[PDB]
RNA sequence: GUGUGUACGCCGGCAGGCGCGAACCCCAUUCGUGAUGGGGAUCGGGGAUUAUUCCCCAUGAACGAGGAAUUCCCAGUAAGUGCGGGUCAUAAGCUUGCGUUGAUUAAGUCCCUGCCCUUUCACACCGCCCGUCGC
């Protein structure tokens, strides 16, 4: 079963998740 | 990769390749119901051709060439926000 | 932006394109057609901008592609 | 190609990141294991820590010959133009292009469009070459070198013309993991030679200084071979490797960099074990 | 509408008396422009500079030596002043004078060269129309440049006199003498 | 550096509803309350 | 000017429906989707009728006289058409779908079976009426669906088969001794039923494979206008006990007592009925045999297979086939013309490459080496080599000399190919990829990859080589057209920037002009050598949003455009105005078995929707669809749409072709379309021409006949000239009229018995005026190719016999000369 | 081309001090074929900055296109002009970026000087490189 439509994993694979997690951490630090 | 990854394919992998959710990934839409709605009026084209079927799996190569159709009201708003509207190009 | 000559060419292009667009929008399409074809047959730069890229023999290999 | 190139870069960086993580795990397990087997002593920092081999960018080295482009910095000197002319003859199939008022990013996009494999940029100081940049264009690594003792063929009278055939490659002195990484970048600049080739190009490492030598040999008789030195002569010293292309200083990560202000930097070498 | 060079020199009355050079001198109705400054790319392909208007070719060829490199507006002003002087002195269309000068200044036969260390030996050959136009423009520009050097006379004035003398066919011009000497050398060793 | 890398993968075709973005009777009422 | 009419549908020989032979029996009528094709077997010709229908043709009823025919589609729409003049006469709508239609042998009545009932109508007359079909009678015999019809030799009575396992015989006229009669003895549906030669004895055939024979006690003359018994003589089984092979079609010739039976296994049997003797049986295909028909003379039998659309006609006695064809499974094809125009090569998604002869319209060579579908196909400068590209990743070459795939080109890297192009020289071959967006170029005789051209971004829309200059033009979706010069020492490359995405590129036949179609539905004309835009045409309004396919005419004065519209447009290039439009009909039929389509949103296809006309609204009200619990958002749905994939024009200039979704459409030159005189005057009239012939003033008569432009007049005029005066009139002919005569002569050789008389004319004209025409040769290529083709047809076939006779007789003399 | 590190006001030719919160280009003017109002080396005097660079008056050297030879260069290229930075190597007795203006000739041969290779089954075309010394 697919996840909820509001979830970001609904439209993101593991490659996008790896890059987005790094970008989120760097921006949240600032 | 090898056949190990081949055992991870499920319904979620097929759903992720649908046309409306690719728009949602590309940030052309922010909600699924809005992403679906854009499709049937014909605001979305895959290369030269315009696709109105929400059930449509787009290839990686074709994913690079999905964009707003020309002479669409949404494309006017995008150009207006960017201050790049040129009426010679219609 | 730019220099003197580039500014002059940009002004010419903007004027021509603006007139053509106005005649397309608020005037009949036919007159837009004759005016557009005249502007093209004089100088295509008046309406279509072609920027300069880097193309040179150095990228190509030695000799002809065939024979 | 803006959308396509971005996708290929992200997956390439993703695979590179996983390879680094698994290797770092091996070193922690190896260094921890050897310490207790010695049974000499347990460093306190060790206590705190405890409590696709082929490079991804070099798919196409063997199948097709590399295509090399050589350029300089803006407004080159007279002697710098001679050096770039000699490097063209060293690399088989290389081409040399005039640098006018060309933006660096504009050069890279043109090279990618025309299928150029590698891009070389050379800098100079008072008419002598001082720096060399090697970039693998399809989002490959970029290595930064400094040149020490440059001797050109133009300085030496009546040498003649070179053999210009595909040469044999000699790699010597590269033993560490970084040295294996560096020797790969230099080697893939060259095509696959013939068995009967008499041209030899040598890269010899000595205390993190790489010597470039070019030779042709002739076998007058068995067991005795005569070497005649031809081509330019110079030394190379690496100080940085970056993951991206040379159009990407502000975004690419640094795979390795030299740190000269470290307390033990003077007595340490990185290209050999 | 009618297109006139610099707003005052018509192109309809200009006619070419040489059949061979008709396809390599661009002055007619399709090549008629108001200014000799178009920002085109005429050196991109072989034979494409035959489509460049001849006034623009003269303007490009007058950007020498070195001290004049890249200064095209100055050369445009020089050409405009020279055309004004030509019209004042003669009273005819300066475009016709330029066309006649280019027609007369072009050599018809040249000599090819077979040269060794001791001596060079010599043979007569023909000249293509494109090289005729190129060499005529080069000779006229060189004559004007050498006439204006270290002399109290404007480069525009010297260019005007060079074009007037060349269109006249007189031997007082540099280009006519050079063409005559080249043709004599080609003739002598047929 | 993090801000810059976001600009590389920026999509020109991206669209948001915030991009699209009183009456005389109410305006007259406000002026009457002000006086 | 432009006088073309639709003439043939190529690539399909049979889709669905029953087959029929014409009255004389030389021609066969085959339904192909919407349209109907007639094949003249005696003269091996193919003609597609102009009519078209919204749905596939289900039934064909043919009048005994041979003048009229009735074409009924699945929905129940019927067309009355005249075979003699090939024109649609009348339109009609039956209330529901009809299963079959048959004409009485006398020609006064015809019967249609629909639902549970059989309706008999008067036969239509010659003149047009407001109501061409007038109902006569209606019969309510069976309890289930009526299937098949047959008539007696006299028109007294007729018989109908039904799905209620019984067969009903009715009297056409009121007979006291026979009202209606029912016959049983079957345990499955009736497939066919036949009558005797001159008796009321009949045969019944079941779907199970059962044959029943029924005999009556009353002769057909014994019928009395205002007491008949039937008995079962024999019962036979076609199959052995225990295998379920279903009879699907049958036919019976009354005079020769011949039965032909086709089965779902793909086999057929012959029998002689009163003794049921097996003559023999054959296996045709793995698919079922849908329809079977036999001509009047009894020598030929027609078979159709709906699974692959295979048509065969078989002459049973000498055991030879008269015709044997099978078309592409899908209408999606790629087309190329031979350099002379003699052959057409088509490629399909199945990977099958077929060569068709232009004169006959029949396929005669098939190549199957490609595994996946053929994306592109082309000819070389000679007419004997074809080059194809496919999704396999290979580009293959075939010859017409030995019929083999002698050359195969492949990329070093795994790629698939989308388009192909070859020079006029024939040495250089080029292809483009769906993904790498770069062009691969190989050498022909060497077979190795010469070069890889890179620089494009996005897919390659098309490739074309200049016919005279050997340069390559490539269109791409990066809004660029790129020109590559192959024989250049410095590798010159030119770029033409465009406002929108490029879709098509073509070259004028002279090679001096280039045309580009763009995404903004504009056609731009460029000069290639100077890289300047010479013209533009706007096409939003004409198509009713882009032009996918472009083609130049042979003379180059007009251009042909197509795309997502249902129209193909013809524009005049200099005036930049629209000359003509041709429209394309759409097929709405959908296969019932398909389950991968979401039928709820595909409601307009295949008559799925129910529209209520009795609700008091003018347009109608649609019955709502049933609901579901869970939405289906993963199934494809499609809308009715017509797209022209490509256009090609014959080098002879006689015909052109359009590859579309409906099929491969052929448009041919016809004189009846337009009257195109050259220089008329009140003096110019056929009376004066015949008077000049009577006065022996041959030159003036020929000139007047040439100003007029009926071929019949000039055909009479030239044949009036006696031999020996040929050179006299030839010298008197002016230069302008010369190329007109050669155009006439080439058309004459095809249909004239007087071979060398016209050849004497052709001999003299080329000798006297040949040197002058060389100056104007460039504008005469379509005429020259036309004349060379027609004369070659008589040359080659006559040579191999004349050479064979003369030399063999000489060898016979030499042997006899000895001793 | 932002690491907590000058806009404007007054006085003075300038160099500056005192307080406070783009060149090139284009239009016109003077000069004039004279080592000349081109050129600014050398030399004398004076003035500001915290011995150091800059500013003012004065003087006006070779140099008139650079031999024997030699090096480099094909399009936004050659050449002219300006504005920034100093990035863990090099560089400031300099290097490296970015913009602005923008050409002439040429797009093909192996003749010279060289280099890389070769001379064992579609239709059509074509029809065996030579020698020496060993074993
Ligand atoms: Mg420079
Ligand atoms: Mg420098
Ligand atoms: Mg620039
Ligand atoms: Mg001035
Ligand atoms: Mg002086
Ligand atoms: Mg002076
Ligand atoms: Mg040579």
């Amino acid at each position: 079963l697919p996840p909820s439509p509001g979830d970001t994993s609904y439209y993101q694979d593991q490659v996008d998740d790896f890059h987005e997690a790094r970008s989120r951490a760097a921006l949240a630090k600032g | 990769g090898s056949l190990e990854l081949c055992d991870f394919v499920t319904a979620s992998s097929f759903c992720r390749r649908r046309l409306p959710t690719v728009l949602l990934k590309l940030r052309m839409a922010q909600h699924l119901q809005a992403a679906v709605a854009f499709v049937e009026q014909g605001h979305v084209r895959v290369g030269p051709d315009v696709v109105t079927d929400p059930a449509f799996l787009v290839t990686r190569s074709m994913e690079d060439f999905v964009t707003w159709v020309d002479s669409s009201k949404i494309k006017r708003h995008v150009l207006e926000y960017n201050e790049e509207r040129d009426d010679f190009d219609l | 932006g730019g220099g003197h000559v580039a500014q002059i060419y940009a002004i010419r292009q903007s004027i021509s394109k603006a007139l053509v667009a106005y005649y397309q929008k608020y005037v009949d399409e036919a007159s837009k057609k004759e005016i557009k074809d005249i502007l093209i047959q004089y100088d295509r730069t008046l309406l279509v901008a072609d920027p300069r890229r880097c193309e040179s023999k150095k990228f190509g290999g030695p000799g002809a592609r065939a024979r | 190609m803006l959308r396509r190139e971005a996708r290929l870069r992200r997956e390439y960086l993703y695979r590179k990141a996983r390879e680094e993580a698994q290797r770092s795990a091996q070193e922690r397990k190896e260094r921890l294991r050897r310490a207790l087997e010695e049974n000499r002593l347990i460093p306190t920092e060790l206590r705190r820590e405890a409590l696709s081999h082929v490079d991804d960018e070099y798919r196409w080295a063997g199948v097709e010959d590399p295509k090399v482009m050589i350029t300089t910095s803006r407004d080159p000197s007279s002697r710098l133009k001679m050096f770039a002319k000699e490097l063209k003859l060293v690399f088989p199939g290389a081409q040399r292009m005039n640098r006018g008022r060309h933006e660096v990013g504009a050069l890279v996009r043109a090279c990618k469009a025309n299928g150029v494999t590698d891009l070389l940029v050379v800098h100079e100081h008072r008419g002598t070459p001082v720096g060399l940049i090697v970039s693998h264009l399809p989002f490959g690594p970029t290595a930064y070198f400094t040149l020490c003792n440059v001797v050109m063929r133009h300085d030496i009278p009546d040498l003649g013309t070179m053999s210009e055939a595909k040469p044999h490659l000699i790699t010597h002195g590269f033993s560490s993991r970084l040295g294996k990484r560096v020797s790969d970048i230099l080697r893939y600049l060259f095509p696959v030679p013939k068995d009967d080739s008499h041209r030899v190009i040598t890269f010899a490492n000595q205390d993190d200084y790489i010597s470039f030598r070019h030779h042709v040999y002739k076998k007058t008789d068995h067991r005795n071979v005569e070497l005649t030195e031809v081509g330019p002569r110079f030394e190379l010293k690496l100080y940085m490797i970056r993951l991206g292309t040379l159009e990407q200083e502000a975004t690419a990560d640094v795979e390795w960099r030299w740190h000269p202000y470290t307390n033990t930097a003077r007595k340490r070498v990185f290209l050999s074990t | 509408p009618d297109i006139k060079l610099f707003g005052k020199w018509s192109t309809d009355d200009v006619q070419i008396n040489d059949i061979s050079l008709q396809d390599y001198i661009a002055v007619k109705e399709k090549y008629a422009k108001y200014l000799p400054h178009s920002a085109g790319r005429y050196a991109a392909k072989r034979f494409r500079k035959a489509q460049c208007p001849i006034v623009e070719r003269l303007t490009n060829s007058m950007m020498m030596h070195g001290r004049n490199n890249g200064k095209k507006l100055m050369t445009v002003r020089i050409v405009k002043h020279a055309f004004e002087i030509i019209h004042l002195l003669t009273g005819e269309n300066p475009l016709q004078v330029l066309v006649n000068a280019i027609i007369n200044s072009g050599p018809r036969e040249d000599s090819t060269r077979i040269g060794r260390a001791g001596t060079v030996r010599r043979q007569a050959v023909d000249v293509s129309p494109l090289r005729r136009v190129n060499q005529a423009i080069w000779l006229l520009c060189t004559g004007a440049r050498e006439a204006a050097f270290r002399n109290i006379k404007t480069i525009a004035e010297c260019l005007a006199d060079e074009l007037i003398n060349a269109a006249k066919g007189s031997s007082n011009s540099y280009a006519i003498k050079k063409k005559d000497e080249l043709e004599r050398v080609a003739k002598s060793n047929r | 550096k993090a801000l810059r890398k976001k600009a590389l993968e920026k999509n020109p075709d991206e669209f948001y509803y915030k991009m699209t973005r009183v009456t005389p009777e109410q305006l007259k009422l406000m002026r009457t309350q002000d006086v | 000017k432009f006088a073309y009419r639709f003439s043939n549908l190529l690539g399909t020989v049979y889709r669905r429906g029953n087959l029929n032979f014409t009255c004389d029996g030389n021609s066969v009528i085959s339904p192909v989707g919407n349209r109907v094709t007639v094949f003249d077997l005696k003269n091996n010709k193919s003609d597609t009728l102009p009519l078209a229908t919204r749905y596939n043709v289900k039934c064909v009823g043919l009048s005994p006289d041979g003048r009229l025919a009735i074409i009924v589609d699945e929905g129940g729409d019927a067309l009355l058409v005249s075979l003699v003049c090939r024109s649609v006469l009348h339109h009609f709508h039956f209330k529901g779908s009809v299963h079959s239609v048959s004409f009485s042998p006398d020609g006064r009545k015809f019967v249609v079976t629909k639902g549970n009932i059989a309706q008999m109508y008067h036969a239509p007359g010659k003149k047009r009426e407001f109501n061409a079909f007038v109902l006569d009678k209606t019969y309510f015999g069976p309890y289930d669906e009526t299937t098949c019809i047959d008539w007696t030799d006299d028109s007294r009575c007729f018989v109908v088969g039904s799905k209620d396992m019984s067969t009903w015989v009715f009297g056409a006229e009121r007979w006291d001794n026979l009202i209606y009669y029912a016959l049983g003895g079957h345990k499955d549906a009736i497939v066919a039923c036949f009558f005797e030669s001159n008796s009321l004895d009949l045969y019944s055939l079941s779907q199970d494979g059962v044959l029943c024979m029924w005999q009556c006690d009353t002769p057909p003359e014994g019928l009395r206008l205002k007491k008949v018994k039937y008995s079962r003589l024999a019962k036979y089984f076609f199959n052995k006990e225990g295998d379920f092979n279903n009879l699907t079609a049958a036919a019976f010739h009354k005079k020769s007592h011949l039965l032909v039976t086709g089965f779902a296994s793909g086999i057929f049997h012959l029998h002689e009925l009163p003794e049921f003797n097996l003559i023999h049986s054959l296996s045709i295909s793995d698919q079922s045999i849908a329809s079977v028909a036999i001509n009047s003379s009894g020598d030929w039998i027609a078979f159709g297979c709906s699974g692959l659309g295979q048509l065969l006609v078989w002459e049973w006695q000498s055991e030879s086939y008269v015709l044997k064809q099978q078309g592409h499974f899908n209408s999606m094809v790629a087309l190329a013309y031979s350099p002379d125009g003699q052959y057409i090569v088509t490629g399909g998604d199945d990977g099958k490459v077929k060569v068709w002869n232009t004169l006959s319209g029949f396929c005669f060579v098939t190549f199957t080496e490609h595994s996946s579908g053929v994306t592109g196909v082309t000819f070389t400068a000679t007419g004997y080599v074809v080059v194809t590209s496919s999704m396999d990743g290979t580009v293959r070459a075939f010859d017409l000399h030995r019929y083999r795939n002698f050359r195969t080109f492949t990329s070093p890297r795994p790629t698939q190919f989308s388009c192909v192009a070859v020079d006029a020289s024939g040495e250089i071959v080029s292809a483009g990829a769906q993904d790498s967006f770069e062009i691969f170029v190989w050498s022909m005789q060497t077979g190795r990859l010469l070069d890889v051209l890179s620089g494009h971004e996005g897919p390659i829309s098309g490739l074309c080589f200049n016919p005279m200059k050997s340069v390559l033009a490539s269109a791409s979706w990066d809004k660029t057209v790129r020109l590559w010069d192959m024989f250049d020492s410095w590798r010159t490359k030119e770029t033409l920037a465009l406002t929108s995405d490029a879709l098509a590129v073509t070259f004028r036949p002279d090679g001096a002009e280039l045309a580009v179609a763009t995404l903004n539905s504009q056609i731009t004309f460029w000069d290639p050598e100077n890289a300047v835009q010479t013209g533009s045409i706007e096409g939003r309004h004409d198509l009713k949003k882009a032009f996918t396919a472009l083609c130049y005419s042979a003379d180059g004065h007009s251009i042909l455009a197509g795309g997502m519209s249902k129209f193909v447009c013809i524009y005049h290039v200099r005036e930049q105005i629209l000359m003509k439009r041709f429209e394309i009909s759409c097929n709405l039929s959908l296969d019932a078995m398909e389950e991968f389509l979401n039928r709820r949103k595909m409601t307009e296809f295949g008559n799925l929707a129910l529209i209520d006309q009795d609700a008091g609204q003018e347009d109608g009200v649609a019955i709502p669809l049933p609901g579901v619990r869970k939405g289906d958002m993963s199934s494809r749905h499609f809308k009715p749409e017509i797209r022209v994939t490509s256009l090609r024009f014959s080098p002879t200039g006689r015909c052109w072709a359009a590859t579309t979704t409906e099929g491969l459409l052929i448009y041919s030159l016809d004189t009846r379309v337009l009257f195109d005189p050259f220089e008329l005057d009140t003096s110019v009239t056929p009376g004066r021409v015949r008077e000049a012939l009577r006065q022996q003033d041959f030159t003036r008569a020929i000139l007047m006949a040439l100003r007029l432009n009926e071929s019949k007049l000039v055909q009479e005029a030239l044949e009036a000239v006696p031999r020996g005066e040929i050179e006299v009139v030839t010298s008197s002919l002016p230069e302008l009229y010369v190329e007109k005569v050669l155009e006439f002569l080439a058309s004459s050789f095809e249909v004239s018995r007087h071979l060398e008389f016209y050849l004497l004319w052709t001999h003299k004209l080329l000798m006297l005026h040949g040197q002058k025409l060389k100056s104007r040769a460039g504008t005469l290529l379509p005429v020259i190719q036309f004349l060379q083709k027609s004369i070659q047809r008589h040359l080659d076939d006559l040579s191999k016999l004349c050479s064979w006779n003369h030399y063999n007789m000489q060898y016979a003399l030499a042997v006899s000369k000895q001793r």
